[PDB]
């Protein structure tokens, strides 16, 4: 596994420093790859390292704008971006190769980066009430920036959730729904919560839906 | 500095149907610095295929690529519901150049299905702060196409709700779709009957789901 930083908004012109941190400590015989993915765009390659030498080749496009270094202690690497500007927003994935071979064999989860000059803002959360089968689920409303993970009792339930995409608002803040189908007979005795967690913003609030 | 050029850009398919996938490169990439990703939505690539033709531990027997020099292909032998995602091959012959190739989304065909149509009022504690907002879901269906109006007592609402749609399910290849429609607590409680109506090709005639103010 490769563990990446939570989510952030940053403003234009200034600089993000995403980690990445490796399973063990044996990435000594691997190197490690920045690939980036701007919204509804393809795979963008920014540049590798190979710890053990702390050495890193960089893409044309992100020159002297890019640094990635590697820590060799607690076996996590870096990319730094400066000069963000509105292009920026992406989510930036780190994978690893072995360095005989090239191929991407391991990815990072993902950290998405927002490039605006807009504050943070954790969302409210409201019930979606319940109407053989019943949906019932949560509003997520109001947030800045993306992402919002929503679960359903604490992960007890996955059969039949859906979580759409975020919409953004004129208001420039985000909002969502999660729902769930359950049995109607259910309803009266199994209790559902949705657990809502906001990271840029350190929310986390579950929330009880009843009838 | 090597252009990979993927074609086509997007494959609709039936499952048991073959999906095959072309990446042409603009200089040889040899005996196959080339690899092929899986991108599900949501999700981090993962890798299918590398030196063009060597499936990665745990890729299903389905999948199998082939090429050299300029010339690849990866091949999902009998499509499975799961396969919705959008796959990229990747050169890597000189190791301080990466590129990828634009991608293509595969994408699942199925038979009919009709939308499960809810309503939700909005919560007690949205409207203390001053804002209504009311859901319509319309759950599990195919194909994309549908049509979503809000009816307020019984006249046509409009430019104040928007639509999210999810991603075709990985299990049963529908859609789901949601309507929100967001109003003003004062402008909310100017009216009393709130609507969905919902026009599928699944439904014989538009189904409404519809609450009273209350």
């Amino acid at each position: 596994e490769l563990v990446q930083s939570g989510a952030e908004v940053k403003k234009p012109g200034s600089s993000v420093k995403v980690s990445c941190k490796a399973s063990g400590g044996t990435f000594s015989s691997y190197g490690i790859s920045w690939v980036r993915q701007a919204p509804g765009q393809g795979l963008e390659w920014m540049g590798g390292i190979i710890p053990i030498f702390g050495t890193a080749n960089y893409a044309q496009k992100f020159q002297g704008r890019v640094t990635i270094t590697a820590d060799e202690s607690t076996s996590t690497a870096y990319m730094e971006l400066s000069s963000l500007r509105s292009e920026d927003t992406a989510v930036y994935y780190c994978a690893r190769y072995d360095g005989i071979y090239g191929e991407l064999d391991f990815w990072g989860q993902g950290t998405l980066v927002t490039v605006s000059s807009a504050s943070t803002k954790g969302p409210s959360v409201f019930p979606l009430a319940p109407s053989g089968t019943a949906a019932l689920g949560c509003l997520v409303k109001d947030y800045f920036p993306e992402p919002v993970t929503v679960s359903w009792n604490s992960g007890a339930l996955t059969s039949g959730v859906h979580t759409f995409p975020a919409v953004l608002q004129s208001s420039g803040l985000y909002s969502l729904s999660s729902v769930v189908t359950v049995p109607s007979s259910s309803l009266g005795t199994q209790t559902y919560i949705c657990n809502v967690n906001h990271k840029p913003s350190n929310t986390k609030v579950d929330k009880k839906v009843e009838p | 500095e090597i252009v990979l050029t993927q074609s086509p850009a997007t494959l609709s398919l039936s499952p048991g149907e073959r999906a095959t996938l072309s990446c042409r490169a603009s200089q040889s990439v040899s005996d196959a610095y080339l690899a092929w990703y899986q991108q599900k939505p949501g999700q981090a690539p993962r890798l299918l295929i590398y030196d063009a033709s060597s499936r990665a531990t745990g890729v299903p027997a389905r999948f199998s690529g082939s090429g050299s020099g300029t010339d690849f292909t990866l091949t999902i032998s009998s499509l499975e519901p799961e396969d919705f995602a959008v796959y990229y091959c990747h050169q890597y012959i000189q190791l301080h150049s990466f590129t990828f190739g634009q991608g293509t989304k595969v994408e699942i065909k199925r038979t009919v299905a009709a939308p499960s149509v809810f309503i939700f009022p909005p919560s007690d504690e949205q409207l203390k702060s001053g804002t209504a907002s009311v859901v319509c879901l319309l759950n599990n269906f195919y194909p994309r196409e549908a049509k979503v109006q809000w009816k307020v007592d019984n006249a046509l609402q409009s430019g104040n709700s928007q639509e999210s749609v999810t991603e075709q399910d990985s299990k049963d290849s529908t859609y789901s779709l949601s309507s929100t429609l967001t109003l003003s607590k004062a402008d909310y409680e100017k009216h009393k009957v709130y609507a969905c109506e919902v026009t599928h090709q699944g439904l014989s005639s538009p189904v409404t789901k519809s609450f009273n103010r209350g």
